[PDB]
């Protein structure tokens, strides 16, 4: 009983350390869509431009 | 029981945490191919702008 | 070497001129300088702690591209705006973060209204408290989010629609919330072990709702009640629910412990219990 | 704002010029100018929540953005034509999605096609309901992502296959879908976990198979058994072979009896259960 209590402890830190990594889960979760967000219109717009550009030199 | 309470309390949160994620996950689904759908179909026609 | 002198020195050139400076062409590769002038102005006062006259010079950077031939960076640049006075105290940032709105809705970008609409409702929530604005726009952008079917953006929306619907004390409406969006989940693995959470959060919003739609609710969403933490929901809420139809509140109170013993409970959840414990207890004088 | 006004004066502005009206240059500013007027329309019937007045004006705007020559947007204004009556209640995005996919492919493209591909079977599964049409779109679908190497999509439109077939119909493909998911499963040190529940369904689909053939599977399969998860794979398995094939009962029912707690189980598992117990029946039932 004891011998697990002991494996498990161990087990509710191996936990911890994914405790470790949560806040490394969810900042990285939040600067992904920080950039994703601003790519959108950058990414967007582009075929706006493309057709401003090509009316012209046909 | 308790201490695997503990870390039943840290794995639903985990579980839980990571499943609240996956919408993230789902606005990249759209950010990741509706970001294609925008660039790859304008350098379609700005590459075929020198035309 | 601030921006100051830079703003002055582009503010000369942002003249709309009838002269031989404008000739034939007007002065769109000049205007295009002076936007740029004042692009890199509002990023130096960022840059150097400013806070309040930043977000204002991206404010008139914007500004000056807005009738040239694109609001769109002119709009990004009113996103950043909203970035710039939401850190400080200054309310300028919502005004700008609703001129993004009128040209992203405007224009068919629903998507990035739908993520900052969010966070004007953080605002009028967390820093400029005006909830019901704040819960008026959590529920329009989650329509929104159910507009593109985003779902679970929709629901985030939903909690602090529904959870802050609790203290709003429109428990009619809180339930409305957590059925069509719960039973929606059985089917998804993807929230199944959480759905009766959610119906816990259906289940104990009581106006005191003693109607078998509790003892139903549970069983559309069709439920294990042997389920291990629908032991901490449906048996929780027979004993919660009984000694209040028992006219009994001590064991009542020793339940909720006994159910703190297996599971802490939160914010949210005590300071509706503690509400219901209200109606319990002003129930059973009379 | 003017739900009408916007229209009244580009349907006089549509035209072909073959008269005093022609003169030197096309007519290609008016519709491109009208084109996107109708697209701010239909943003604002969308805006206005008007998503079958919406989405026709998505049908205008989508259909008549090729006639300048736009391709490009306009697959994404059949997207947009397809989302609203995917948002509102009746079918006819259907349409939109078919003639944006085919269009799309035209190109000299793949992906996106298959992308609305699956919309479209989703449509077809969930609401428009065409399983036998559905399947197939998945199955096309799921054949283009598995020759552009997005594996995703490959293993899972096939399960979205097989995880109804079998039950309904199809018996080798289950196993056949199953397998192929299964040893690049096996393969990849991110996906051999995944394979544990992928070999389950290839087991527990009995195709009127009294047999072991689930221990075939237990023989091949890289199991690691001192790993006890495929044992509530394969050990229920061990039980439930001979309880089928001595035709008892109470030890096949049995085994779910003691699983239902250990696992939740979903429609489509206890749905199996049934199909493997009507063997049973067909086993025992006079």
């Amino acid at each position: 009983l004891q011998q697990t209590q002991a494996q498990v402890d161990e087990v509710v830190d191996i936990m911890r350390v994914n405790v470790d990594k949560v806040l490394e889960r969810d900042q990285k979760l939040s600067e992904l869509d920080d950039r994703a967000d601003a790519l959108q219109a950058g990414a967007s717009q582009f075929e706006t431009s493309a057709a401003k550009l090509k009316r012209k030199y046909w | 029981e308790n201490s695997i309470r503990e870390l039943h309390d840290m794995f639903m949160d985990m579980a839980m945490l990571v499943e609240s994620q996956g919408e993230m996950i789902d606005r990249i689904e759209y950010n990741v191919e509706h970001a294609v759908d925008y660039v790859e179909r304008a350098v379609s026609d700005t590459k075929k702008a020198v035309k | 070497a601030e921006a100051m002198a830079l703003l002055a020195e582009a503010e000369r050139k942002v003249k709309n001129s009838q002269s031989f400076f404008s000739g034939l062409f007007g002065g769109s590769s000049k205007i295009e300088e002076a936007c740029e002038i004042y692009a890199r102005a509002a990023n130096m006062f960022k840059m150097a702690k400013n806070w309040s006259a930043a977000g204002n010079a991206f404010c008139q950077a914007a500004q000056l591209h807005l009738q040239l031939q694109s609001k769109h960076d002119a709009a990004t640049c009113f996103v950043d705006a909203g970035n710039a006075f939401k850190k400080a105290d200054p309310q300028e940032a919502i005004n700008c973060l609703m001129r993004a709105i009128e040209i992203y809705t405007d224009m068919g970008r629903f998507t990035i209204a739908a993520k900052h609409h969010i966070s004007i409702a953080e605002i009028y929530e967390t820093e400029l408290v005006d909830v019901e604005k704040a819960i008026a726009h959590y529920e329009q952008s989650a329509d929104y989010y159910k507009g593109e079917e985003s779902n679970s953006s929709a629901n985030k929306c939903l909690l602090k629609v529904a959870g802050y619907a609790a203290q709003l004390e429109q428990y009619q409406k809180a339930i409305d919330i957590y059925e069509q969006v719960g039973t929606s989940a059985m089917d998804s693995p993807l929230l199944k072990y959480s759905a009766k959470d959610y119906f816990f959060k259906a289940a104990l919003c009581h106006f005191c709702i003693d109607m078998l739609n509790a003892k139903l609710a549970v069983q559309k969403y069709e439920e294990l009640f042997p389920a291990f933490s629908d032991s901490r929901e449906c048996k929780l809420m027979k004993k919660l629910l009984e000694a209040h139809e028992e006219q009994n509140v001590d064991s009542y109170t020793e339940s909720v412990k006994e159910y703190d013993s297996i599971s802490r409970l939160d914010q949210w959840l005590t300071t509706m219990l503690l509400r219901i414990k209200k109606t319990i207890q002003g129930d059973e004088e009379d």
